């Protein structure tokens, strides 16, 4: 794919959640189906478990790489934390790829 | 064995096992002959305005072989690799070998 990442014929499968209707009072009977309803919400916890294959470095370079550091000159918050009001700050993008291999 | 048979080989490597690492390093020496076979008092008085300084000793006709240097057994990246991702270290075992002599 042209944003990144892996493409797939059979995917990870879209999961769908819903209300179940609950009725508001009705004293009458009509074929037209029932348009009042009471008005909910509903709220819980989602856990996710994900695998991954490594592949390792078999260099033989001798002079030392270059890597992701957190370098920042007179700093006046940390990056990748909450601030004072509680809101997460994440000021750069992190790509992959940092280790050198020859062609 | 022989003149035309080679005692050893060349062996320079790291090898990675989970919480074990290995370091081979192999060099080329020159032995001089010192002191032309002989055993020499030495001596010193005050120097550079010091009696600190001042000695009373022997020089010998050997030499000796001195590995107690990081950059002996380590490249550049592989002290980078060690850095970057552990806690601690500490030495386990050593082994020498001398060989391929030539007079």
């Amino acid at each position: 794919p042209a944003m990144g990442g892996f493409g797939l014929k059979h995917p990870p499968p879209m999961m769908l959640i819903k209300n179940t209707p609950v009725p508001g009072n009705i004293t009458s009977f009509s074929d037209v189906p029932v348009s009042s309803f009471i008005t909910q919400y509903s709220t819980g916890q989602v856990t996710v478990e994900m695998e991954w294959e490594l592949k390792k470095e078999n260099s033989k370079r001798w002079n030392p790489e270059i890597q992701y550091t957190n370098n920042y000159n007179d700093p006046q918050f940390v990056d990748f934390a909450p601030d004072s009001t509680g809101e997460y700050r994440s000021t750069r993008p992190i790509g992959t790829r940092y280790l050198t291999r020859p062609l | 064995d022989g003149v035309g048979n080679a005692s050893g080989d060349w062996h320079c490597d790291s090898t990675w096992m989970g919480d074990r690492v290995v370091t081979k390093s192999t060099r080329t020496w020159v032995l001089p002959s010192y002191n032309n076979h002989q055993y020499r008092e030495i001596k010193s008085g005050s120097v550079d305005g010091s009696n600190a300084n001042a000695y009373f000793g022997y020089s010998t006709p050997w030499g000796y072989f001195d590995f107690n240097r990081f950059h002996s057994h380590w490249s550049p990246r592989d002290w980078q690799r060690l850095i970057n991702n552990y806690w601690g270290f500490r030495p386990r075992s050593l082994r020498v070998k001398i060989f391929n002599i030539q007079v």
